[PDB]
């Protein structure tokens, strides 16, 4: 980990790149620290990790920052022992983490990639006075729409169907639109699965989800937003599928 | 694919030539069962199987050697063994001798296999050897090297490059659990080293399901590479229908009260699970496995009953092995599930069910 | 053994959680079925009460004196407490028994000397074990509530009333006005007006708040009952029906039909 | 021309399609219905029904109703309607013997109103199940 | 306990007994809080038959006559497999669930059942 | 647990307390289950009553010794 | 707590109070998972009595008045026993359960019940 | 908890915050089991509009403090 | 009094001048926000605050130092 860290921080220090670091994963580093320290004959800490757990974590993490030269950003996987966040290795890893991206087997089984879970992804950056009030309210309303639909999966998608409500049908429809729109044809999924790649900038994501929410793109098919990039590409895909509808 | 001879293994959690995959689960649950099922299935292939009987009873070892001999599969199987009465030294050593034999035979351009049984006894022997040498104890008295000890011997089972003869050792170790704990030191170590895990829960073993493989925890990370083209399609259909069966498991006695769709769902899932049961040391080849999984997951048993379907399926397998030998031709020569093969299988199914409904 | 017993208690509180979700979903399925079964008996009673009104206009002048709608000397009041045959439902049984004990306490000071009818297993067992209340007949849930249970309670109160043995027969059953509050209303059944409009125990004619055809919907993630007041109505009248069969006998033919339909709708709404 | 039929029960609606000719009892006498009859109310009692529409006559076991005929449709509102074939005739003869026995065990107004009721019940089940 | 080591009917009856007991012990933490009037006929039949089986696997030992208060018992294998065929197949679900308590043979379970019912009817 | 058992009692109490502790274990275990029920049989309910009477006769007050004659 | 020291009546009332409190304590799991309607009437009698006792076991302090605001009350033993006897008899079970909360003598609880039915 | 809280809390805040404490405590109690028993009461509808709104006026933006005048 | 500037704290759980008040709470629950609000509320009062930060990320303390300078504190 320190090898990769110094190889990255050279790129930070002298070329002023925006370096991207990957430690997959931090639990093997913590475990190997414990095993080194256990072979060294040190008295172990609480659960059995090395006596120097927090300082070993810190002297790896607080070298990964943003200076006036450049900025090294790290995305490091974590394994949590039997999903126990009370353990010292996760509870000390999160003392330096900022966000989390919990990929889902559910959005993989549904078949929409990337397979992340929006209700389980947290960020300290998602505040109004950090990234804008517009982005904040857009994310909050999108979360509330998906949180409607997740409870409504049991309600209408299993049993009820009692013409649920037009104010609830409007949420179910656009929650379909948003679950389709969350996907994106990756650059390196092209040779893998046949999906030509697109970059979607941040402002374009916000405007696209803005117009999916705001009652302007409810009439198009729900598949007009599935595996598409920007929102104009989504409306164009709607026109091309409608040309195939008139065929 | 390293064909196992079990529907659950080769269908759902697929093991290939080179992938490490252990069998975790409680005591007397089926680990030695599937560990011998695998080796006894390898006779149709040509591989060289290795069994490392560590710390055992010296009578179970003679029993399973007599099994391998009276079944003919000792014609290739080497079984190194060092029982419990041995020192900790030889118990610690023996898996490395098995690994060196498999390494040699793998470097002769020849595919191999190796079975470790169990790594828990090996770790106990090494822990005793450490604590006697006043090496500092660690978590639950295991020294700080059992991870390195296990990773050292598990990183030796590789599918080597095509310039080295693509030899393959498939390490399939065994680590028993106590009170259903895989979060202990040795179980966590081994499940982190190995590629996939296969959880054998003794509850299913007392619930008629034998082999007691628990699909909700057992998972391999090789994926479709360890399944042939004729396999992965019905494996996808089966995982689809079995996830839709397990998610509907709570609605057990309310099936009449259910929707008609979910009623068919529960009944078809039950037929699939009763198909999944198969006796000990009864191998199934890839023709037999694809025949079983096809007739199961496409609703060709939904007219039948949950009791008859075992006798019904073994009789259908006999009928299609004896009367329609061309399916074996197609599967073993073309490696795919074509349209003519599927229709041949459906016509075998139809005539067998018509003859059997009269019986 | 501490960690194993703790893991097993975790598993028990998981299995109970998931089967409670299961009973929730099968109960919502049977609720959605029951509100359709209300519509399965809706057109019958609809055109039935429309007949009972429209044919009554030319027979408003003459007196038919139907024994089902007669006035016996008002002494006794029978009581059919409509409990479900189930437990674990919640306050349903207990609020029924609260209004029930309140009614058979309220009828003791007037000098009434009431009686009781029981049509739920979890209620008729309570009336089995309490001998103080004069029980005429116990009903359970074995026969079909669609026709057979309705007809059994129907002809039983008909036998108690058309030979005029007990004085009154009234009904204690709840409705589907909400999810968070069921209210056991006390409507009289056997002393009825010939119009097609039920009277209260005191004859208030409480059908002003009819508000029928409950159908479940959702304003949000949760479901409310949304009682959703009256939709359709199609009577006119018969201009000259010039009818045979002795109009007294016609109204005595039209009354037991409407009685059975009232009891059927009562059992469906209770369930 | 062809009038409509609605053999409507409280719980369900049994026959809802058309018919050209029905013959049904009443509380005092019987009635026959030809196509295009006057609006004529009908107090049909407990009893079987004769129906004829391009087929043979069939018994419909009814147990007390009312038919407010108008134009082109007869709304036979019975609390208990059923077909004569589905009720087993041996079950009908067993019900007949059981009812003839249990008539005589009634000795009061509360009792007799469940004596002639059960007797005509088994009798009008038999008068269907034979036919 | 194998098909080829201990005979076919013994192995089938033993795995079937373990099956119905595992079913009962799985049912237990549901029927605790749910109640007994909310199971189906197959499930309540399983509960009652397992509750018979568990008592029938209790035998008054020869050395335990000090601890039980009963003469000692010795049960054959033939008698035990007969008893479990009879209990499982259905022809004894009218016997009391204390009739199988501390009895040697299924005949002794039936004679104890007659004893219990006769005493209760007086 | 009593590992010596009724060879530590006189013949009187050995006779009347023959299968007592075991039948009381049975009554306790079936009273724990009869709370998971709604309706029972009168035979088993009388058994529950008699087990309750056996349970109630064994509460002995402090500083109140019973002799063996009183006990039997 | 022995009948030779505190007499028969006091030890008797104390014993029955502990009995009912443990009965509610045993039922607490079944209550917490599902609730109260599933119980018998004879069981909800003990649950209600112990729900009144668990509140009447509070007593405002002469020190902790500066925290809560309820001034301190000294209550005797000879009146604590009579309050708990009036609770266990059933002459007080009609008035609600929050009436008994944070009072001294039993008449403070009865006057609390009479008082909170004036402010409508 | 504050041991010496009401000592240092000024007279103005004391007189204005007593009733706030009473109503916020009762709102935390009335929110529990709010649906079944106390749904359409006058007091509970009023206290929902005064116990959601009390919590509405408690919330605050980070790094924007209120001096004691705005507080009272 | 020592007013922290929060309505709830300075309302129903007051803090004296001379009273320890432990800000106990989970990770990322707002305790740093409470402490910075308290320090910024002392812009007039002769409360010479000192904020000691044991074992925290450097970006957090740098952002807080930036807040403390920009808010005139
Ligand atoms: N598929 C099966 N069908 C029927 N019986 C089986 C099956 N698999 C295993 N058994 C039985 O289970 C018993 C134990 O099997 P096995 O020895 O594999 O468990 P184990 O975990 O290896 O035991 P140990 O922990 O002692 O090594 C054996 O008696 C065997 O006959
Ligand atoms: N009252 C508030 N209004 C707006 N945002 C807030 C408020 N309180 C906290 N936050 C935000 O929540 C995030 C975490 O809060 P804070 O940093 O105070 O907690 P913390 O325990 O210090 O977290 P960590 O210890 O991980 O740094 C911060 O980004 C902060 O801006």
């Amino acid at each position: 980990g320190l090898t990769a860290l110094t190889m990255a921080e050279y790129f930070r220090d002298v070329n002023e790149q925006d370096v991207l670091l990957f430690i997959d994963n931090i639990f093997r580093f913590v475990q190997a620290g414990s095993e080194v320290s256990a072979l060294l004959g040190r008295m172990p800490s609480a659960v059995g990790y090395q006596p120097t757990l927090s300082t070993e974590m810190g002297s790896l993490q607080e070298r990964i920052t943003s200076t006036k030269e450049g900025s090294i950003t790290s995305i490091q996987a974590v394994y949590v022992p039997a999903d126990d966040l009370t353990d010292p290795a996760p509870a000390t890893t999160f003392a330096h983490l900022d966000a989390t991206t919990v990929l889902s087997r559910g959005l993989a089984a549904k078949g929409i990639y990337p397979a992340v879970d929006p209700l389980d992804s947290t960020s300290t950056m998602l505040q109004p006075r950090i990234v804008g009030e517009e982005h904040y309210e857009i994310a909050q309303r999108v979360k509330e729409t998906l949180q409607r639909y997740k409870e409504l999966q049991d309600i209408i998608a299993i049993l009820g169907l009692d013409e649920l409500s037009e104010e609830d049908r409007l949420t179910v429809a656009r929650a379909r639109k948003i679950e389709r729109f969350l996907s994106q044809p990756f650059f390196v999924a092209e040779v893998f699965t046949g999906s030509p790649g697109k970059y979607v900038g941040l402002a374009e994501t916000i405007r696209g989800f803005q117009l999916i929410l705001s009652g302007e793109l409810d009439s198009l098919p729900e598949q007009a937003f599935y595996l598409v990039g920007n929102i104009d590409e989504a409306t164009a895909k709607a026109m091309n599928l409608e040309m195939e509808s008139k065929l | 694919p390293l064909q196992t001879g079990l529907i659950a293994i080769d269908a759902m959690i697929p093991v290939g030539r080179g992938q490490r995959e252990l069998i975790i689960g409680d005591r007397q649950t089926g680990k030695t069962a599937v560990a011998t099922d695998t080796i006894l299935n390898q006779q149709g292939q040509n591989v060289i199987c290795v069994y490392v009987a560590i710390g055992q009873k010296a009578s179970s070892v003679a029993q399973v050697v007599t099994n391998f001999q009276e079944r003919g599969a000792m014609e290739y199987t080497i079984v190194v063994a060092e029982t419990a009465d041995s020192p900790a030294t030889l118990q610690y050593l023996a898996p490395y001798t098995g690994a060196a034999l498999a390494e040699y035979f793998m470097y002769r351009e020849r595919h191999t296999l190796i079975i470790y049984d169990d790594l828990s006894k090996q770790a106990q022997a090494y822990r005793q050897m450490s604590l006697l040498l006043r090496r500092p104890p660690g978590r639950e008295a295991y020294p700080g090297d059992v991870f390195y000890l296990h990773s050292r011997l598990l990183e030796r089972a590789a599918k080597l490059s095509s310039l080295l003869g693509e030899g393959s050792m498939t390490a399939l170790p065994i680590v028993e659990t106590q009170a259903g704990d895989v979060s202990a030191y040795i179980p966590t170590n081994v499940i982190s080293i190995t590629d996939g895990q296969i959880f054998l829960s003794a509850d299913l073993f007392n619930a008629g399901i034998r082999p007691a493989i628990n699909v909700g925890i057992s998972v391999s990370r090789v994926g479709s590479a360890a399944q042939i083209k004729a396999m992965k399609k019905v494996a996808g259909k089966l995982k689809l229908e079995l996830a839709q069966f397990a998610e509907l498991e709570a609605f057990a006695q309310f099936a009449s009260d259910l929707d008609k769709a979910t009623q068919n769902q529960l009944a078809r899932g039950q037929r699939l699970r009763e198909l999944l049961k198969q006796p000990q040391s009864a191998p199934l080849t890839v023709e037999e496995q694809v025949m079983t999984i096809y007739t199961g997951t496409n609703g060709y048993l939904d007219s039948l009953e949950l009791d008859q379907v075992r006798k019904y399926l073994v009789e259908l397998r006999t009928y299609v092995k004896t009367n329609k030998p061309e399916f074996q031709e197609i599967i073993s020569s073309t490696k795919t599930f074509t349209e003519e093969a599927e229709a041949l299988l459906k016509e075998a199914i139809q005539e067998q069910m018509e003859r059997f409904l009269l019986q | 053994a501490n960690l194993r017993e703790l893991r097993d208690r975790i598993g028990s509180v998981k299995n109970t959680q998931k089967i409670t979700e299961a009973m929730k979903l099968v109960a919502a399925a049977k609720v959605r079925r029951a509100q359709e079964a209300v519509v399965n008996g809706r057109p019958f009673s609809e055109t039935l009460v429309e007949v009972l009104y429209n044919m009554n206009e030319q027979l408003q002048t003459e007196d038919v004196d139907v024994p089902l709608t007669k006035i016996r000397t008002v002494k006794k009041v029978a009581l059919m407490v409509v409990t479900g045959d189930r437990g674990l439902c919640g306050g349903f049984n207990n609020m029924l028994l609260k209004k029930a004990e309140s009614r058979i306490a309220e009828l003791k000071k007037l000098g009434v000397d009431y009686t009781i009818i029981s049509i739920g297993k979890k209620g008729n067992t309570y009336f089995i074990r309490r001998p103080e209340i004069p029980v005429d007949r116990y009903f359970d849930g074995t026969n079909l509530p669609t026709a057979k249970e309705a007809q059994a309670i129907a002809d039983d109160v008909f036998s108690l009333f058309v030979s005029e043995e007990v004085d009154k027969v009234e009904m204690l059953y709840t409705k589907f006005v909400s999810l968070v509050k069921s209210d056991p209303v006390i409507h009289t059944l056997l002393p009825l007006s010939p119009k097609g409009e039920i009277c209260d125990i005191n004859g208030k004619c409480v059908d002003a708040a009819e508000d029928e055809l409950f159908r479940l919907t959702t304003k949000e993630g949760k479901l409310t009952v949304e009682r959703d007041m009256i939709k359709t109505e199609t009577p006119a009248f018969s201009p000259i029906l010039e009818f045979e069969q002795d109009p007294a006998q016609i109204l005595d033919a039209l009354l037991p039909l409407y009685l059975n339909s009232q009891i059927l709708r009562a059992l469906q709404e209770s369930l | 021309m062809t009038l409509n039929l609605c053999v409507l029960t409280p719980n369900r609606s049994i026959w809802n399609s058309e018919v050209k000719e029905i013959i049904l009892s009443t509380n005092s006498g019987q009635i026959g219905v030809l196509p295009n009859h006057a609006p004529t109310a009908t107090a049909v009692d407990i009893g079987i029904l004769r129906i004829r529409l391009n087929d043979q006559w069939l018994t419909l076991a009814l147990m007390g109703g009312f038919a407010r005929i108008g134009n082109n449709e007869i709304t036979i509102l019975v609390n208990d309607a059923e077909r004569g074939s589905d009720i087993d005739p041996q079950e009908a003869q067993q019900t007949l013997e059981i009812a003839e026995a249990n008539l005589r065990k009634a000795e009061g107004k509360r009792q007799k109103i469940e004596a002639n009721l059960a007797l005509r019940r088994a009798r009008t089940r038999v008068e269907a199940s034979n036919t």
